[PDB]
């Protein structure tokens, strides 16, 4: 399982 | 030229913010691809342009297997496409996410395939810095493709820095979240956290609170399952060695420091690339058409000067 991740940028 | 309406919309396959994918078949042709398409106004307010813009150059000037292809760029007035190849595969995340935990075999497949891609982004000088499950797809044969390039740094040669606090935060290199400056390791501390996933069936580190999940990748020693190979711990405790000049693949060799690990003894570096491998799972698609590799959540729907200079495209393949 485990969430889906979402990219960042500053 | 190339328009919108040269394309068939069959499915959709992804939905987020910043716009949709779909399936689609060129009309001309009868050839699948996936086309992502994005709207400007919400790209421009959120300040992702140049994102946009540095992921069709990339695009542009790559070619490797185990990268995905990029065959149309292309916009309207509100939009902009890419029409890249589809891997009728899904995620990793998606086959990780039901299998729990591969084998050290099929982690090693995987493994190699990513290792020759970073091998040869960074003989292009460039520094990928979001390796994650959710970037890992598998092609009709079962390989390896790396999809979205909008987070890479370009010209970083040998020891050249980057200053950018970006990628994704499960999967952030120690250093990154240091202040100041850092280096094409990065891209090797990626690795390292998605053959653990492979393996170990779980991110080395996990907190829903971000400045919790910080303190752990700096502070924390990763564990490893008591059964899990001797060589696999050795690959690992390389790969998230928290120090970049120490870690596996952070020398000056680079790719060569994690190709020459005895993980990978019965890889021939030569025959990856040229892909005399029978890759260990296929992906079992009756259809050209058919998207079970991919979540029920989206393809159940049916469907609807200056800035961008450097965008359109056309691909010679
Ligand atoms: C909403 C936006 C921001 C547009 C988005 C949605 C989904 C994704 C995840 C994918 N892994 C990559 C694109 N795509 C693909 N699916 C199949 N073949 C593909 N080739 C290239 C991309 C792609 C869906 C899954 C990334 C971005």
């Amino acid at each position: 399982g485990r969430p889906r991740t979402t990219s960042f940028a500053e | 030229k190339v328009t919108m309406n040269d394309f068939d919309y069959l499915k959709l396959l992804g939905k987020g913010t910043f716009g949709k994918v779909i399936l689609v078949r060129e009309k001309a042709t009868g050839r699948y691809y996936a086309m992502k398409i994005l709207r400007k106004e919400v790209i421009i307010a959120k300040d992702e342009v140049a994102h946009t813009v540095t992921e069709s150059r990339v695009l542009q000037n790559t070619r490797h297997p185990f990268l995905t292809a990029l065959k149309y760029a292309f916009q309207t007035h509100d939009r902009l496409c890419f029409v890249m190849e589809y891997a009728n595969g899904g995620e990793l995340f998606f086959h990780l996410s039901r299998e729990r935990v591969f084998t050290e075999e099929r982690a090693r497949f995987y493994g190699a395939e990513i290792v020759s891609a970073l091998e040869y982004l960074h003989s292009r000088d460039v520094v990928y810095r979001d390796i994650k499950l959710e970037n890992l797809m598998l092609d009709k044969d079962g390989h390896i493709k790396i999809t979205d390039f909008g987070l890479c740094k370009e010209g970083i040669s040998d020891g050249a820095t980057m200053k950018t606090f970006c990628g994704t935060p499960e999967y952030l290199a120690p250093e990154v979240l240091e202040d100041n400056d850092y280096g094409r390791a990065v891209d090797w501390w990626g690795l390292g956290v998605v053959m653990y996933e492979m393996m170990c069936g779980r991110l080395p580190f996990y907190n829903q609170d971000h400045e919790r999940l910080f303190e752990l990748i700096l502070m924390e020693e990763i564990r490893f399952p008591r059964t899990l190979s001797p060589e696999a711990k050795s690959l690992l405790a390389g790969l998230l060695k928290k120090d970049p000049k120490q870690r596996l693949g952070g020398g000056p060799s680079d790719a060569k420091e994690v190709m020459e690990h005895r993980f990978f003894l019965s890889i021939n570096w030569q025959d990856v690339v040229q892909k005399k491998l029978l890759p260990p799972f296929k992906p079992q698609v009756t259809s050209e058409v058919d998207t079970r590799y991919f979540d029920d959540e989206f393809t159940a729907q049916s469907i609807t000067q200056e800035m961008f200079e450097d965008f359109d495209y056309i691909a010679d393949w």
